RNA sequence: GUUAUCCGGAAUGAUUGGGCGUAAAGCGUCUGUAGGUGGCUUUUUAAGUCCGCCGUCAAAUCCCAGGGCUCAACCCUGGACAGGCGGUGGAAACUACCAAGCUGGAGUACGGUAGGGGCAGAGGGAAUUUCCGGUGGAGCGGUGAAAUGCGUAGAGAUCGGAAAGAACACCAACGGCGAAAGCACUCUGCUGGGCCGACACUGACACUGAGAGACGAAAGCUAGGGGAGCGAAUGGGAUUAGAUACCCCAGUAGUCCUAGCCGUAAACGAUGGAUACUAGGCGCUGUGCGUAUCGACCCGUGCAGUGUUGUAGCUAACGCGUUAAGUAUCCCGCCUGGGGAGUACGUUCGCAAGAAUGAAACUCAAAGGAAUUGACGGGGGCCCGCACAAGCGGUGGAGCAUGUGGUUUAAUUCGAUGCAAAGCGAAGAACCUUACCAGGGCUUGACAUGCCGCGAAUCCUCUUGAAAGAGAGGGGUGCCUUCGGGAACGCGGACACAGGUGGUGCAUGGCUGUCGUCAGCUCGUGCCGUAAGGUGUUGGGUUAAGUCCCGCAACGAGCGCAACCCUCGUGUUUAGUUGCCAACGUUGAGUUUGGAACCCUGAACAGACUGCCGGUGAUAAGCCGGAGGAAGGUGAGGAUGACGUCAAGUCAUCAUGCCCCUUAUGCCCUGGGCGACACACGUGCUACAAUGGCCGGGACAAAGGGUCGCGAUCCCGCGAGGGUGAGCUAACCCCAAAAACCCGUCCUCAGUUCGGAUUGCAGGCUGCAACUCGCCUGCAUGAAGCCGGAAUCGCUAGUAAUCGCCGGUCAGCAAUACGGCGGUGAAUU
């Protein structure tokens, strides 16, 4: 509704880089966005059947795609690399062919490497899948929001802010919840605040979480 | 603000911060030029006119700190424990009671010199 | 378990247990009978009271201890209790009775003081109105404006005189007096109360008080008088949608007097009277005293009377505060939910209008009081935005474009509609898009997965038909396996489902407008109040700004503001092509060698920070000017727009809850529709000219676009455009030769050598295809319109105004929509 500017969209020129950094000619630029969005929808969800399995349990932090000619970088930042890679080398093998069958035309030799994050309570993308995952299991809302505030402060941060929209605990009228601790400078560019947005399933309605994590100045 | 005023960081700091840091020092050396020397929480509080500074005695009785004052005629001695009935305006009256109170603190320590 | 019924909860009738300033509640104020209460001393009585005892208080319940039915219920012994009444023998302080007193209560006398206290009778001054006369002129009166009205049979105004009624300036005062109501020019007559002071005397003779008796602002009533002014009613004028109101001009009862009557009022300090006590600081009247009072005065001591940051205490709070709702005593009145009601009925009173006493049924679950936050206010104080003002241009008039209602239609699809709707979502609807209508068709079905059969899949297909489709024709059949079988794909079949721009965004996610770029919104600790909360975020100044300084129980901090980021304006460093090119050799075209200096270009760096000087200002902040500088006071201008307001908009972007349709609001195709009309409204464009039009010549721009593309040169056509076709994938090629402007000439203000709407005829171009629906060219026609009512909009500088160009959308709807670029260049504050 009447909120502040996107801290990932305001800080696009400096500090925080793009989730996809490449170059293409305006003739095959439209096909460049289609191939990068189709794989980002297939790696974030990552389920061939109609079940709630992989990718959403381990928590995806960032997906950086870099390309020049016929080769994509597709480096995924994960919290727990135990689910994506192996249980016996079969997990990353079916992911190597899934991205190959979709993107063809030219000889698309896709290499996918994996890197880790220091702590999952520093990045905004795990927090958007952790707190929103507590809405799926129907746990106490305001107790889960105050726990998401302290779990990031103990992970060494200078400020954190969390807020959703309406349809809380099965209420007919739409309300809003807001808890904040420390300082979060929403206007300044020398703040390097990261953002994420995730949707919830729910049989009564639909929720939408917004994460604001202030690192250094 | 005293340690960074006489260091090598003076030439690095911009003119926007150099005008605010000396303005903050100008307000911190005029008012806080008295309260500095000691750090601890007192057990006994001595004061001159407690009717003018009623905001100083009312905040000490709620914590449980014994109050002593140099009460005049325009004051009430009920909230005070041990009162000293004498003048508060004339400079001579303030000088006798306060220096002889300091001589009582210096007698229960070391060296009894002049005033 | 339900219902009925009593009690409890209800200290909501409270004797133990409550209240009456504002929540329900002191009767309007006095006098006073009965009744209640009553100072101090001694003696006495001892009635009340108290002690003990004797009777009676039936038994059985209840209670205590102890027994019997196996326990218990039940039954049972004794005791306790029966709180009471009477009698006898005592005690005697208190209350009461009797006797004799005392005095501080109360009362009286003596001598003085102040006062609108009251009644009666006189008399005084100003003014108003009216009557008469003089002078003199045409206006006067009145209102936010006007009109009714008074005027030349002459008012008003002015002067002289008369008549009459009422109230009586100043002094008047936060003043005084009175029981209340109430009462003020001066004087006289009769008369009441209060207070002080040396005292003299009685002696509690006191206080309160249902009923009762008396007094009662104004209005109103009866009879007789009076009547200047004011003024219910009433009559006109005006205002208004209407006003049988407010306002204007008149005006009766009444208001005034005598007598009688009615007895009511926010009859309010809304806090009944009387008495004794409890911190203080300023204002009246009497009296004592103060070197002889030498003085306006100084120090006490009484009455009555205000305010107080008024303390304790009391109070729900506001507030009261020794003239307390403080602490107590004596007695009387009154309340115990709101509406109905203070009405009905009855009694009493009255001439009447009505007054006094005072219900119920029914109905609601609430009324009410104080205070708090915020908002609102035709409340106030102080401040900021083109907000007004100052000023320029514009709209509404006109023709045309476009959007929306209404209307119409088979449909003229949907959504947005006060500002925050109205070229708005659709940056581009002839098919498509489209969702709507009509008609022709298919259904697990156009699209997804899974099972089975025939099969590779496809290409060219021929016939009918508007097409969607349907019937058959050949040509053709890759890659692996123990060939059984499969992947890719196709037709058909069965079933889950698939499918929905169907409803609900008052079920929702995401996102947005809006006040707002307004500048506020909050927290920690500590204090204030019982508390909800407040303080800090108030105040005095100051800025775009809780920006800053000072003051201040506030001290600090967080979000917002600012700054950090992007361009523009100066320079500097580095690097130079498709850029530029001073100096030097020139096919004059940087054109070539060459040169990097300058312009430009692209990354970095320097710089304004009120920082410096002066004045103003509270020796602060800040503002006003100046210096130095390309640039100053957030440099110009963007981006960025908090906690939140409107359950404002969007489930037709998408996603999602629920619901509904699912041989169907699902799906395919053809044609139509959305750019239909008697009208209305919004937003724009082109003109009414000649600071303009037209003809010819002619000087400079910035920013962007482009490979199913941008397209020069040349040829052809009057032109749009077409043929051929180079180069650029791009500061090397192209899209453009930018327009105002400027010189000369013509016209010379007549609806025109202004204006182009409209119309006919003939073409070009994009696409199956453009009649409805297109753009553009050529020829001709050539109106409305002469700057436009009420009302209303934007903008303060390089802005307004105006003149060209480019981009996105896109086959095509190219200067009229949106976005973007530059040229020229004000006005006023």
């Amino acid at each position: 509704m009447g909120q502040k500017i996107n801290p990932l969209g305001f800080r696009l020129g400096t500090t925080q880089s793009h989730y996809s950094l490449w170059f293409s000619q305006p003739k095959n630029y439209a096909e460049g966005l289609q191939e990068d969005q189709k794989i980002r929808d297939c790696i974030k969800n990552y389920v061939q059947k109609n079940t709630k399995t992989s990718s959403g349990v381990e928590g995806i932090a960032r997906i950086e795609i870099q390309k020049r000619i016929d080769l994509i970088q597709v480096i995924i930042h994960m919290g727990f690399p135990k689910l994506l890679i192996e249980n016996r080398p079969q997990g990353v093998e079916d992911l190597k062919i899934n991205v190959q069958k979709e993107l063809n035309c030219v000889n698309r030799k896709l290499n996918i490497a994996i890197t880790r994050i220091a702590k999952p309570y520093g990045d905004p993308n795990i927090l958007a899948e952790f707190i929103a995952g507590q809405l799926k299991s129907r746990v106490s809302f305001r107790k889960a929001m105050k726990k998401a505030i302290e779990l990031t402060e103990q992970a060494d941060t200078k400020g954190i802010q969390i807020q959703i929209a309406g349809r809380i605990d099965g209420k007919e009228i739409a309300r809003i919840e807001w808890i904040r601790e420390g300082r979060v400078p929403l206007q300044t560019i020398r703040a390097k605040i990261d953002y994420c947005a995730y949707t919830v399933r729910t049989i009564y309605g639909v929720l939408g979480i917004k994460i604001w994590i202030f690192m250094g100045e | 603000l005293r340690m960074e005023q006489t260091a090598g960081r003076l030439a690095r700091l911009p003119k926007r911060d150099a005008a605010v840091v000396k303005r903050q020092l100008s307000h911190l050396q005029t008012y806080l030029g008295g309260i500095k020397y000691m750090t601890g929480l007192p057990d006994i509080v001595i004061i001159v006119d407690q009717q003018e500074e009623y905001t100083a005695l009312r905040e000490c009785i709620t914590l449980g700190i014994p109050t002593i004052c140099l009460i005049d005629t325009n004051c009430n001695p009920d909230l005070a424990d041990i009162s000293i009935p004498a003048n508060d305006d004339a400079i001579a009256s303030i000088r006798l009671i306060l220096t002889k109170l300091v001589f009582a603190i210096c007698e229960g320590r070391s060296s009894y010199i002049r005033n």
